C-alpha cells in the first residue's frame, strides 16, 4: 500500500528480519514434524541407574522388537528430553507473531490508522499538488489546479485542527517500541539460557523396566545441532532486532518529537512565517523526516499563513481576468471611468494593467497591500475608499504625488483611514465619510491637510461638532465644503470668514434654525441650501446684496411656514427651488425676478396657481407638484421654454387651450390630477415625446388616432 | 525504472544470483531426507557364498548411522547448501546496495528523469537541427531544469563510492566463497570411515558409511564453484572498468568534435560517473544530452525564442515618439533583445526597462539612426562592434540605476554622448564611483540630469566641467554639501538644482562666468544675501527661486540687470522694495501664490517687462502704472485684495495674458473691446464677472 | 469493499484472533492425518484386567509380529484413546469456521449487505463531498459543484427515508454477537473439561486376546502433549475472543444505538437544527463514531435544514 513513507528504515530491516525468523520457524518446525526423533539404545550394563560402560567382535543382543525400540524412543522423547529442544520452533513462531503484532499493531488499530491515512493522503496529494511546484520555484493556473489548491489548502488546515488535539500515534508508537525490546530481552536471556540444553547424547531413566526389560537408554537426538545452529542463528537475529529496536527506543528520546520546529524550511524558504505544530503531527512529520525531508518540506508552504497570503492573492490575479473587469467597468456620476469592486479579498493585477482608468473605487477590501504598478494606470484621477484599510508604497505616492487629484475615503474607524493620504502633491478633491473627531485624533487623524494646497472641494459626513481652521486656511483655494453630521450642531462662531474662494456652502441636515452672518458675508457664495435645518423664518436675505454672486437659492426640504413679500426684491436668481416646504401660497413678488430658469415648489400647500408664473420667460423646468393647483393661467403658456412641468398629484380641473402656445415641453407627469379629459394640444407638444408625455391612457384614446399615429412615427418612424 | 542503470554485468550478477539461490534451495531439500547416512560394522563375524552376520538389530543400525553422520562426517557435506543459502543472500543484499541507498536513489530517478525528458524533447532534435511557440516554452523549462540538475547533483560523489564498495564486497566475497570451497570440496566424499566409540552400546568401533547423496553434493558444489567464478569473473571486469579509466570526471570532447558547439563543458563526479552508466546502456543518451548542457546553446535559444515572439510587424505596432521627437521602441520587462528590433532600421531611439541579463550584439549597426538610448533599470553587456558603433554614432544616453550594477559599466567608453539622465540613487560613498569620473572620455557631452540622492558632486563633473553645460538634480530631501566641486565649473550654463538643502547660494555659482540660468528649486533660501557677486553671472537672465522662502528682497537685486526671467512663485516676500524694478531689462517677472500685502507704483519703471505674475496675493492696490506700462504681455494678478478693474485698460496694446483670477471685482468695464490682446480666457474670472458686458460689446466680443 | 469502516477494534481482534485460530486448526489437522499414532505395549503380567508393573538386564519377547503390533495399535487408537485427542483439530475447525462466518454473515447476507454498501457509498460520498468542507468551514460556490451537492442532498434525504424505517442491521448484528458469546462460552466449558483427557500415557483394554494373546497394553500417544500446548494456547485465544465478545456486548447494552443523538456536533457546529437519527441508520453512525468521529461531524451538516437553508440562498 501506501504506508512505505510511514515505515522508516528501521520498520523495513525488523520486517525483513522477522521474515527471516518466520523462515527460522517453519524450517524448524516442518523439521520437528517430520523428521524430529530419538534414537534409544539400551544400556546393557546399569550401575546404579547409570550406564556403566563395561575374539572377533559381535554385534550386543537386545532382544527387543521394533515396537519396543519405537515405545522407548518415545517414552524418552516426552520425558528426557528438554523442552527447548522440542518446542524451540514453535517458540520462535509465537515471537515472530508477536513482533509482527507490535510492528503493525498501529495499522491495524482503527483510531491510529484513521489519523495516519488521513495524514498520509493529504500529505501524499500536497506533494502531488501542482501549487507545490509553483511554490518552489517560486502564474499559469487552470481553474481545476486552482480550486484543487484552494481546497486542499482548506483541508490541510482542517487536518491540523483535527489532529492537533491528539497525541495517540506517538504513544502508541512509543509502546509498541517498548514492548519490541522488553520481549527482545526476554527472548534473549530465556533463549541464551536454554540453548545449552540441545543436545545430541541423552541419557534417559524413564523406569519401563516392566514393558522393555531395561531402565537406562542412550538416546541420540539427530535434529539436535541443527536445532543447535537454528538457535544460534535466531539469537543473532534477535540481537540485531533488540539493537534496531534500542536505536529507535534512543530515536524516541533524543528530542520531543511531539515538537516539530520547522526552523531549518522556513530558514531555507521564503515563507519564514510557518508556524511550529505540535503533537501527533509533529511525529508524523518527524517520521516523514526519516524516510524524506522532501515531502516535509513539499508539505512545509502548505501550512505557512504567507503562503495563504500569496495563493489568496495569485488566485485572486486568476479568477478575476481583465476581461470580465472591462465588462464590469462603468461610469460615476462626474462621467468618469469607475469601477466598484465589492467585497474582494484583494486588487488583482488585471486592474493595476490598465493604463486609462482615472477613478479607482476600493470597496470592503480586508486590508490590502497596492503594487507599484497603479502607476501605469496613466489617467488616475479619482480613488474611492469605503471600509478599506489601504497600505501603498512609495513609487505609488509618486504617480498619486503628480497625476491624482482626488481622493474618497469612507471609514467606520481611525486605523482605517490610512497614514499615507496625506503626502499627496496633487490632491484636490476630498470627501472624508465617518466619524473624524476622536481622543488625540479630532482632526488629528486628518492633520495632513496642511500639506494639500490645492483642495477644492471637500464633503465631510462625519457627525461633526466644530469646524477646523486649517480647513478655514486651505479655503484660499478651496471652494466647496458640503458637512453632513446626522444631526450635530457645529460651532460656527464667525470661524469661516477665510472662505473667499468658496462657491457653494452646502449645509446637509445641519439643523441649524438660524442664518449666522458669516454665510451673508461671503461674497462668492453662489448656492444656499439650508436643507433639513428646519427654518420656521428665513429674514436673512437682504444682507446678502453685498454678495454679488448669489444667483441659486435652492431652498427645499424646510419647516418654512411663510415667504415675506420682500422676496419680490431679488430679480437675478435663476434656479428658485423652494420645494418640500410650507408655504401657503406662491404670490406675485416672487415673478418680479426675471431672471428665473428653473423653479421647483414641489409638496407645499399652495392654495392656487396665479397668472404671474407667466413672467417666466427663461424658465425650462417647473415643478409645483403636490400642491392645491387647479388651473394653468395663458401668461403661463405665453413662455415658449417650459419644458419639465411635473404637475401630477394635484387637483387640476383643466389646462386652457392656450397651452396651443407652448412649443418647447418635453417632460409632463399627469398621473393624479382632475384633468377630465386630454385636450389635444398636449399632443402638439413636439419635444413632448412618449417618455416625456407620461399620461393616462384612456384620455389618450379620446384623441384623434391619426393625431396618435403621428407621434407614434415620430417615436419609432 | 532503474534499469537503464543496469549495465550487462549487473544483470548477469543478478541472474547468476538466482541460479545459487536455486542451488541452495535444491540442496536443502535434497538435506531434508532422513535417509542420509548408511554404515556397516568392520571385521564383522563355482564358489557358494554366505552373509555376513552382524548381529545388529535395526535400532542399532539407525544408532550407528546417526551417530557417524554427526561425529564422522564433514561440516561441509552437511551444511554446504545453507552456506550457499547465506552467499547468496549475501550477494542479493550488497548487488543492490547502490540502489537502494536513501540519497544516492533521488539522484539516480533525477538523473534518469531528466534525461528521458531530454530524450522525448523536441528541442534536442531541433538544436541538432539548429547545429546540423509552446516547444520552445518547454525547452526553455527543460533548459532551467537541466541548470537546476547540475546544481543539484554534480556537487557530490556518493554513487562512485558506493558503487566501488558494493563491488569491492562482490570481488572479496568471491575470492573467500571460491578459496574456502575448493578447499572442502575434497571432503564430499562417498565412502567414509567412521570411527565412533559405541562398542558397549553396539559391539563395534569401526564403520564403514557410505553418503548416499555425496555425489549429488560433490556435482552440486562444482557447479556453485563455476557459478561462483563467472559471477567474480564479471565482477572483477566490473572493477577493471571502474578502475582503468578515471570515472570520477567524463570528457565531452566526442560531442566537442561532434556537435559544433565548443562551449559544453565536462563534467565530474556524479554526473560524470552516471554519465559512464547510461553509456554502458545506451550512448546516444549522452550525445544528445550535451546539447542540453551548454549554456552558449542557451543563449541561442533565447535569442531563437526573442524573434520568435516578436514579429517585425508586432515592433511596427510598439513603434511610437518620445520626450526629444524620436522613433522609440518600448520594450517593457522583457527576456531579452529580439534581433527582429535591430532588423528596423529606421529606429530613432530605443527604450529597455527592466530588461536585465542582456548583451547588445554587433547586429546594432544594421540601424544606424539611433541618437537616443533608454537603458532603464536593466544591466547591459556589449560587445566589440557594439562599442565601436555607439562610440561612432550614440549621442543621448537616459539611464535608471535602481541598482548601482544595473548602472552598466560601459557607458564611458563612448565620446559621441551629449545628453545623459541619471536618474535613481546613490549611497554614503559618493566618491567611489569610477563610474561617474569616467566620462573624462565623454569630449561632447552636454546635458546632465540626475535625480539621486547626491550628497556630494562627484570630481567626474569637476573634470567634464569644460564641456558640460546643463544641470538638473533632484535630490528628494538629501543635502548637497561639498560645493567646491561646483566652484570648479568653468563653462557650465544651466543649473538646475532641486532639493538639494542649500541654505545659502553658494560661491560656487559666482565663480561661474558663463551661466545662463541658475535654479535653487526647493532650496531653503531664507535670506538672500550674497547677491553681490552674482553681477559675474552676465549670462543670467533665469533666476527661478519659486517656492522658496525669500522673506524680503534687498537692494543688491541692483548689482545685476541683465536678468530677464524672475520667478518667485510661492516667496515668502512681503513688500517689494523700489530697487527690483530699476533692471528694466526684465521681461519675465513671478511672484505666483506669495502673500504681498501691496504694490508700490514703482513698478512704472518695468517697461521691458512682458510678464508680471503675482498670483493669489492679498494685494489690495493695484496702481495705474502697471496700466501705463503697454509692453507687459503677459499679467497674472489672480486671486489677490483688488477691487474694481481698470477702465482704462484698453491701453494696454500688447497685453497677452492677465490671469486676475478669483479677485473680487463688481464690474468689467466696457473697454475690454480696447485690448487687443485679452480674452476670457486670457481674463480668467468667476463667470459672473464674465456675464458683465455691454450688448453692442458682446456682439464685437463673441467676434473678437 | 471498503468495509474497513465498519469494523470496530473489536471486530478486527476477532478476525485475527480467528485467522489465528484457523492456524492453530490447520496445523493441529495436518499433525493428527498424517503422524498421530499409538505406540501401544503388551502389559505381560496381568492382574484382573490390570498392568501388574513388576546382573545384566534383558529384553523382554513378547513373541508379536510388527502387524499384531499395528493391529493393536489401531484397535487401542480407535476404542480407547479419548475422543478429544483424535478430533480436537477438527472441532477447533468447525468453531472458527462458525467463528467466521458469524462475523462476515451480515456482509455476504443480501438484505443487510445492499443497505451497507448503500450506506457506505454515501457516508464516503459525502466525506469527499465539497459542500461538507465549506460549510464545516462556515458564498463562493461553482455550478457543477453546487448541482452535485444538490444531487448528494435529494440522494441523503431519499436514502433517509428509505433505511430510517427499517432496523435489520443492527438486529443482525445483535444476534450474530450472542450467538458468538454463547459459542465461546459452550467452548470453553467442554473444552476446559476435556483438556485433561489427552494424556500420553493411556492404558488400554481392547480384548483381542484371539488375535493378539493379550488383552491390556500400555499406550504412547506421541502427539498428546503437543496437542495439550495446542489445546491449552488455543483456548487462551478463545478466552480474549470471549472476553472481546463481551465488551461488545457490553457496548451494544450501553446505549441504545438505534438512537444516535448529533447532540455534541449541532451543539459545536452552528447548525443547531440538526435532526436525530433512528434504528439502523443511528446504529451505523454509532459503528462510524466507534470508528472515526470526523467522518460523523462531517455527515452531520447533511441532514441538518438550517444548512439546506443556507445552500439554497448561496445557490439563489
Ligand atoms: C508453521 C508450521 C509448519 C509445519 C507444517 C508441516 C507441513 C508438513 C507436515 C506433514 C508431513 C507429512 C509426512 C509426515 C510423516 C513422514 C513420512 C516419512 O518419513 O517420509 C519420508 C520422507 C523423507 O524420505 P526418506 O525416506 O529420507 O527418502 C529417501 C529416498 N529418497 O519424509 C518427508 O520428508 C515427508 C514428506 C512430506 C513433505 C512435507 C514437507 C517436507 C519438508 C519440506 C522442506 C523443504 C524446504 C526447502 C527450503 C529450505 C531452504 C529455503
Ligand atoms: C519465557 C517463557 C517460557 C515459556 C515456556 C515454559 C516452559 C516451562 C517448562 C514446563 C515443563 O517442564 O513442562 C514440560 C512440557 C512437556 O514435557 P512433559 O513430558 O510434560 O514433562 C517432562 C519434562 N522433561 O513442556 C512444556 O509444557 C513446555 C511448554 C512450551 C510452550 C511452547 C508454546 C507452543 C505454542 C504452540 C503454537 C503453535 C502454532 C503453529 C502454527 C502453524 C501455522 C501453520
Ligand atoms: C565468512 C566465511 C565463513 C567460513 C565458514 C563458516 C562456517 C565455519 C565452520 C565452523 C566449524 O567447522 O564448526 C562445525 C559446526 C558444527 O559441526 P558438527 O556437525 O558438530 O561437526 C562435525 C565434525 N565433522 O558446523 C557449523 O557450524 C556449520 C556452519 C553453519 C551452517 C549453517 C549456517 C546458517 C544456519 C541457518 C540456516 C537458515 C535456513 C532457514 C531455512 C528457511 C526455510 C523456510
Amino acid at each position: 500500500p501506501a504506508y512505505r513513507i510511514l515505515k522508516p528504515w528501521w520498520d523495513v530491516f525488523t520486517d525483513y528480519i522477522s521474515i527471516v525468523m518466520l523462515m527460522i520457524a517453519v524450517f524448524g518446525g516442518t523439521l520437528q514434524v517430520t523428521q524430529d526423533k530419538m534414537i534409544c539404545l539400551p544400556c546393557k550394563w546399569v550401575t546404579k541407574d547409570s550406564c556403566n560402560d563395561s575374539t572377533g567382535p559381535t554385534g550386543i543382543k537386545y532382544d527387543l522388537d521394533r515396537h519396543q525400540y519405537n515405545y522407548v524412543d518415545a517414552v524418552c522423547y516426552e520425558n528426557r528430553l528438554h523442552w527447548f529442544a522440542k518446542y524451540f520452533p514453535y517458540l520462535v513462531l509465537l515471537h515472530t507473531l508477536i513482533f509482527l503484532a507490535c510492528s503493525n499493531f498501529w495499522f491495524k488499530f482503527p483510531r491510529t490508522s484513521s489519523k495516519l491515512e488521513h495524514f498520509v493522503s493529504i500529505l501524499l496529494k500536497c506533494f502531488d499538488s501542482p501549487w507545490t511546484t509553483r511554490a518552489l520555484s517560486e502564474g499559469v493556473l487552470d481553474k481545476k489546479e486552482g480550486e484543487q489548491a484552494k481546497a486542499l489548502f482548506e483541508k490541510v488546515k482542517k487536518f491540523r485542527t483535527h489532529v492537533e488535539e491528539g497525541d495517540i500515534v506517538y504513544r502508541l508508537y512509543m509502546r509498541q517500541t517498548i514492548i519490541k525490546v522488553i520481549k527482545f530481552a526476554l527472548i534473549i536471556c530465556y533463549t541464551v539460557y536454554y540453548v545449552h540444553n540441545i543436545k545430541f547424547d541423552v541419557d534417559c531413566t524413564v523406569d519401563i523396566e516392566s514393558l522393555t526389560g531395561y531402565r537406562t537408554y542412550r538416546c541420540a537426538h539427530p535434529l539436535a545441532t541443527l536445532f543447535k545452529i537454528l538457535a544460534s542463528f535466531y539469537i543473532s537475529l534477535v540481537i540485531f532486532y533488540g539493537l534496531i529496536c534500542m536505536y529507535t527506543l534512543w530515536w524516541m528520546l533524543r528530542r520531543s518529537l511531539k515538537k516539530y520546529s520547522f526552523e531549518s524550511i522556513r530558514e531555507e524558504s521564503s515563507y519564514s512565517d510557518i508556524p511550529d505544530v505540535k503533537n501527533d503531527f509533529a511525529f508524523m512529520l518527524h517520521l516523514i523526516d526519516q524516510y524524506d525531508p522532501l515531502y516535509s518540506k513539499r508539505f512545509a508552504v502548505f501550512l505557512s499563513e504567507v503562503s495563504e497570503n500569496k495563493l489568496r492573492q495569485l488566485n485572486l490575479n486568476n479568477e478575476w481576468t481583465l476581461d470580465k473587469l472591462r465588462q464590469r467597468l462603468t461610469k460615476n456620476a462626474q462621467d468618469k471611468l469607475e469601477l466598484h469592486l465589492f467585497m474582494l479579498s484583494g486588487i488583482p493585477d488585471t486592474v493595476f494593467d490598465l493604463v486609462e482608468l482615472e477613478v479607482l473605487k476600493l470597496e470592503l477590501i480586508p486590508d490590502v497591500t497596492i503594487p507599484p504598478s497603479i502607476a501605469q494606470l496613466t489617467g488616475l484621477k479619482e480613488l474611492w475608499l469605503y471600509h478599506t484599510a489601504a497600505k501603498i508604497e512609495a513609487p505609488a505616492l509618486a504617480f498619486l504625488r503628480e497625476n491624482l487629484r482626488a481622493l474618497h475615503i469612507k471609514f467606520t474607524d481611525i486605523k482605517e483611514i490610512p497614514l499615507w493620504i496625506y503626502s499627496l502633491k496633487t490632491l484636490e478633491e476630498l470627501h472624508l465619510t465617518g466619524n473624524l473627531s476622536a481622543e488625540n485624533n479630532r482632526y488629528i487623524v486628518i492633520d495632513g491637510l496642511r500639506e494639500l494646497k490645492r483642495l477644492k472641494v471637500l464633503r465631510l459626513k462625519s457627525n461633526l461638532s466644530k469646524l477646523p481652521q486649517v480647513v478655514t486656511d486651505v479655503g484660499v483655494h478651496l471652494q466647496k465644503l458640503s458637512i453632513n453630521n446626522e444631526g450635530t450642531k457645529l460651532i460656527v462662531l464667525n470661524s469661516l470668514k477665510k472662505m473667499v474662494n468658496l462657491t457653494e456652502l452646502e449645509l446637509i441636515r445641519c439643523d441649524l434654525e438660524r442664518i449666522p452672518h458669516s454665510i451673508f458675508s461671503l461674497h462668492n457664495l453662489q448656492e444656499i441650501d439650508l436643507k433639513d435645518n428646519n427654518l420656521k423664518t428665513i429674514e436673512e436675505i437682504i444682507s446678502f446684496q453685498h454678495l454679488h454672486r448669489l444667483t441659486c437659492l435652492k431652498l427645499w426640504y424646510n419647516h418654512i411656514a411663510y415667504i415675506p413679500i420682500q422676496i419680490g426684491n431679488l430679480t437675478n436668481l435663476e434656479r428658485l427651488y423652494l420645494n418640500r416646504n410650507k408655504i401657503e401660497k406662491i404670490p406675485t413678488q416672487l415673478f418680479y425676478c426675471r431672471k428665473l430658469r428653473y423653479l421647483d415648489l414641489s409638496h407645499n400647500n399652495l392654495t392656487f396657481l396665479p397668472a404671474d408664473i407667466g413672467l417666466l420667460q427663461n424658465l425650462q423646468n417647473l415643478a409645483v407638484t403636490a400642491n392645491r393647483i387647479e388651473a394653468l393661467p395663458p401668461e403661463l403658456f405665453q413662455c415658449r421654454k417650459l419644458r419639465a412641468l411635473h404637475l401630477g398629484n394635484n387637483v387640476l380641473q383643466s389646462l386652457p387651450s392656450r397651452v396651443g402656445e407652448l412649443t418647447n415641453l418635453t417632460q409632463i407627469e399627469l398621473r393624479g390630477n382632475r384633468l377630465e379629459c386630454l385636450p389635444v394640444e398636449l399632443g402638439e407638444c413636439p419635444l413632448l415625446k412618449r417618455s416625456g408625455l407620461v399620461v393616462e391612457e384612456d384620455l389618450f384614446s379620446t384623441l384623434p388616432p391619426e393625431v396618435k399615429e403621428r407621434l407614434w412615427r415620430a417615436d419609432k418612424e | 525504472a532503474f534499469r537503464v542503470l543496469k549495465p550487462w554485468w549487473d544483470v548477469f550478477t543478478d541472474y547468476l544470483s538466482v541460479a545459487m539461490l536455486m542451488i541452495g534451495v535444491f540442496g536443502c531439500t535434497l538435506q531434508v531426507m532422513q535417509d542420509k547416512i548408511i554404515c556397516l560394522p568392520k571385521r564383522v563375524q563355482t564358489v557358494e557364498m554366505k552373509g555376513l552376520k552382524t548381529d545388529l538389530d535395526l535400532q542399532q543400525y539407525s544408532f550407528i548411522n546417526q551417530m557417524c553422520y554427526e561425529r564422522a562426517l564433514h561440516w561441509y557435506a552437511k551444511y554446504f547448501p545453507y552456506l550457499v543459502l547465506i552467499h547468496t543472500l549475501v550477494f542479493m543484499l550488497c548487488s543492490n546496495f547502490w540502489f537502494k541507498f536513501p540519497g544516492s536513489s533521488s539522484k539516480i530517478e533525477h538523473f534518469i528523469s531528466i534525461l528521458g525528458k531530454c530524450f522525448d524533447s523536441p528541442w534536442t532534435t531541433r538544436a541538432l537541427s539548429e547545429v546540423s511557440k509552446k516547444e520552445g516554452e518547454q525547452a526553455k523549462a527543460l533548459f532551467e531544469k537541466v541548470k537546476k540538475f547540475r546544481l543539484h547533483v554534480e556537487e557530490g560523489d556518493i554513487l562512485y563510492a558506493m558503487y566501488v564498495r558494493q563491488t569491492v564486497l562482490k570481488v572479496i566475497k568471491f575470492l573467500i566463497i571460491i578459496a574456502y570451497n575448493s578447499a572442502l570440496v575434497s571432503k564430499v566424499q562417498f565412502t567414509v570411515d567412521c570411527n565412533v566409540d559405541i562398542q558397549d552400546m553396539t559391539g563395534y568401533k569401526n564403520f564403514s558409511c557410505n553418503h548416499t547423496m555425496a555425489h549429488l553434493f560433490s556435482k552440486l558444489s562444482f557447479c556453485y564453484l563455476c557459478f561462483v567464478s563467472i559471477y567474480g569473473l564479471t565482477c572483477l571486469y566490473t572493477l577493471y572498468w571502474l578502475f582503468y579509466r578515471s570515472l570520477r570526471e567524463y570528457s565531452f570532447e566526442y560531442v566537442r568534435q561532434e556537435t559544433g558547439i565548443d562551449d559544453i563543458p565536462d563534467v565530474k563526479n556524479d554526473f560524470a560517473f552516471m554519465l559512464h552508466m547510461i553509456d554502458q546502456y545506451d550512448p546516444l543518451y549522452s550525445k544528445r544530452f550535451a546539447v542540453f548542457l551548454s549554456e552558449v546553446s542557451e543563449n541561442k535559444l533565447k535569442q531563437l525564442n526573442l524573434n520568435n515572439e516578436w514579429t517585425p510587424d508586432k515592433l511596427r505596432q510598439k513603434l511610437q515618439t518620445n520626450a526629444h521627437n524620436r522613433l522609440e521602441l518600448p520594450l517593457i520587462m522583457l527576456s531579452g533583445l529580439p534581433d527582429t528590433v535591430f532588423e528596423i532600421t529606421e529606429l530613432q531611439s530605443l527604450k529597455l526597462e527592466i530588461i536585465k541579463n542582456v548583451m547588445i550584439p554587433a547586429t546594432i549597426a544594421q540601424l544606424d539612426n539611433l541618437q537616443e538610448l533608454c537603458l532603464h533599470q536593466c544591466s547591459v553587456k556589449i560587445h566589440s562592434a557594439a562599442l565601436s558603433f555607439l562610440k561612432e554614432n550614440l549621442k543621448v544616453l537616459s539611464v535608471k540605476f535602481d541598482d548601482m550594477r544595473e548602472l552598466p559599466p560601459w557607458m564611458y567608453g563612448l565620446r559621441n554622448l551629449e545628453e545623459l539622465y541619471l536618474v535613481g540613487s546613490l549611497s554614503h560613498d559618493i566618491s567611489k564611483n569610477v563610474t561617474l569620473e569616467s566620462l573624462r572620455d565623454l569630449k561632447s557631452l552636454k546635458i546632465l540630469s540626475i535625480k539621486s540622492n547626491v550628497s556630494k558632486i562627484p570630481q567626474a563633473v569637476v573634470d567634464v566641467s569644460s564641456h558640460l553645460q546643463k544641470m538638473c538634480v533632484h535630490n528628494d530631501g538629501t543635502k548637497l554639501v561639498m560645493l567646491n566641486n561646483l566652484k570648479k565649473m568653468t563653462n557650465l550654463t544651466e543649473l538646475e538644482l532641486v532639493h538639494c538643502d542649500l541654505e545659502r547660494i553658494p560661491h560656487a555659482v559666482f565663480s561661474l562666468l558663463s551661466l545662463q540660468e541658475l535654479d535653487l528649486k526647493e532650496n531653503n533660501l531664507k535670506s538672500i544675501e550674497e547677491i553681490v557677486s552674482f553681477q559675474h553671472l552676465r549670462k543670467l537672465t533665469v533666476l527661478k527661486l519659486w517656492y522658496n522662502s525669500i522673506a524680503y528682497i534687498p537692494e543688491h537685486i541692483k548689482k545685476l540687470t541683465s536678468l530677464e526671467r524672475l520667478f518667485f512663485s510661492h516667496n515668502k516676500v512681503e513688500v517689494l522694495p523700489s530697487h527690483l524694478f530699476l533692471c528694466n531689462k526684465i521681461r519675465y517677472l513671478d511672484l505666483s501664490y506669495n502673500d504681498i500685502r501691496f504694490i508700490p507704483p514703482e513698478i512704472g519703471v518695468l517697461q521691458s517687462l512682458q510678464y508680471f505674475s503675482i498670483t493669489c496675493n492679498k494685494v489690495e492696490s493695484l496702481p495705474d502704472e502697471l496700466y501705463f506700462c503697454k509692453k507687459l504681455k503677459t499679467l497674472k494678478i489672480g486671486k489677490n485684495s483688488l477691487s474694481v478693474l481698470s477702465p482704462k485698460i484698453g491701453n494696454l496694446l500688447f497685453l497677452s495674458y492677465l490671469d486676475i483670477k478669483g479677485n473680487h471685482f463688481e464690474v468689467l468695464p466696457p473697454e475690454l473691446g480696447d485690448c487687443r490682446a485679452l480674452k476670457r480666457a486670457g481674463l480668467v474670472v468667476e463667470d459672473a464677472l464674465f456675464e458683465t458686458l455691454p450688448s453692442d460689446v458682446r456682439e464685437q466680443m463673441k467676434a473678437d
